[PDB]
């Protein structure tokens, strides 16, 4: 299993590197320095780790792309967002950076266009999201706003009654 | 009530912050949902999320179903009251706060009125004189925003009135939808 994780980690780094080109098992053994893992483990790999693998990509007669399977478009979820009922997707910042290219470069331009950052995966952690209409009144705003939290203080159907009279 | 969705969005954007607003965006969709599903989608922290929902509950923006198991839904129409209370808030600001006829002693920085002139005056000096600190009183432009500051807030209020006008017009059409 540990050995298999080193295969996963290598593959992870290669995906991160930008490439998803498939390789033979032997090459992967070599590159992971696990060539002498023995016939038995190799066989376990062939008849479980490589075939019972729920998200292994077989292409060009070789095994590729293990870390990811859920997303391949590597672009903003324009389709997901367009919907008025199924809209959404708060996503991890590290997921977006891992998927293809680092967020920060696109983001600096994006920060006043399509992206919003909230501190939420811990205050150090960041989630990416987005916006739409303006603020209502120019003002100090925070001072007026803090005097406007309504009155979530009862007799309020009666405070509108009183207010109407 | 598609326009009502914008007015609600507007109002949330100016008031509450983005930590409230992202959850609020889902609440804007208005659907009965479980806390766990809302937690999975948002990936917020359960504690802060409950803080948000409870603050919203305080606003009465939300209503629930008790199955215990709890489900949350939007009460929608806490909006007419919210608009009205805000107008009173805007109006109270528009009501005068500057005490006119109005002298103050520059030494004690306290305040007195026109009526208190008839008692704080002294004939021996032919001018006014404070009580506990015998000094001449002058003007009033203290703590209460200056004459030129008054103009700046009154204009600001005057600038506030139009920007909420369309919302009232939205409200006017919504109230017509409620006549029917
Ligand atoms: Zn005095």
């Amino acid at each position: 299993f540990g050995v298999l994780a080193k295969i996963v980690n290598y593959m992870k780094t290669r995906h991160q590197r930008g490439d998803t080109h498939p390789l033979t098992l032997d090459e992967i053994l070599d590159e992971t320095q696990h060539l002498d893992i023995g016939l038995k483990q190799k066989q376990w790999l062939m008849t479980e780790a490589l075939v019972n693998n729920p998200k292994i990509e077989v292409i060009d007669g070789k095994y590729a792309f293990k870390p990811k399977y859920n997303v391949r478009d590597k672009k903003a979820l324009l389709r997901l967002l367009d919907q008025h009922d199924q809209r959404g997707l708060g996503g991890i910042l590290l997921e977006d950076i891992e998927e293809a290219l680092p967020n920060s470069q696109k983001a600096v331009k994006a920060l006043g266009d399509q992206i919003l950052f909230v501190n939420r995966p811990d205050k150090k952690k960041i989630l990416f999201f987005n916006d739409k209409s303006c603020q209502f009144s120019v003002d100090e705003e925070f001072q007026k706003l803090w005097r406007s939290v309504t009155v979530d203080s009862m007799d309020e159907e009666k405070i509108e009654e009183y207010l109407k009279r | 009530p598609a326009a009502l969705k914008r007015l609600a969005k507007y109002v949330i954007r100016g008031f509450y912050g983005i930590e409230h607003a992202l959850a609020l965006d889902i609440l804007i969709r208005n659907s009965c949902v479980k806390e766990e599903d809302m937690l999975e989608l948002l990936k917020f922290d359960r504690k802060q999320l409950r803080s948000v929902l409870n603050n919203l509950k305080g606003d009465k923006f939300i209503k629930c179903r008790m199955r215990y198991f709890i489900n949350y839904r939007t009460l929608v129409n806490v909006v007419k009251y919210k608009l009205d209370h805000m107008r009173r808030r805007i109006e109270t600001d528009e009501r005068d706060s500057t005490n006119r006829a109005s002298f103050k002693c520059p030494v004690c920085s306290s305040t007195f009125t026109d009526l208190e002139a008839n008692q704080l005056f002294d004939p021996m000096t032919g001018t006014f004189r404070c009580t506990f600190c015998h000094t001449e009183v002058e003007e009033d432009e203290s703590a209460m925003p200056k004459k030129d500051a008054r103009t700046l807030l009154a204009r600001f209020n005057e600038q506030i009135e139009p920007i909420y006008a369309l919302l009232r017009e939205t409200e006017d059409v919504n109230l017509a939808y409620e006549i029917l």
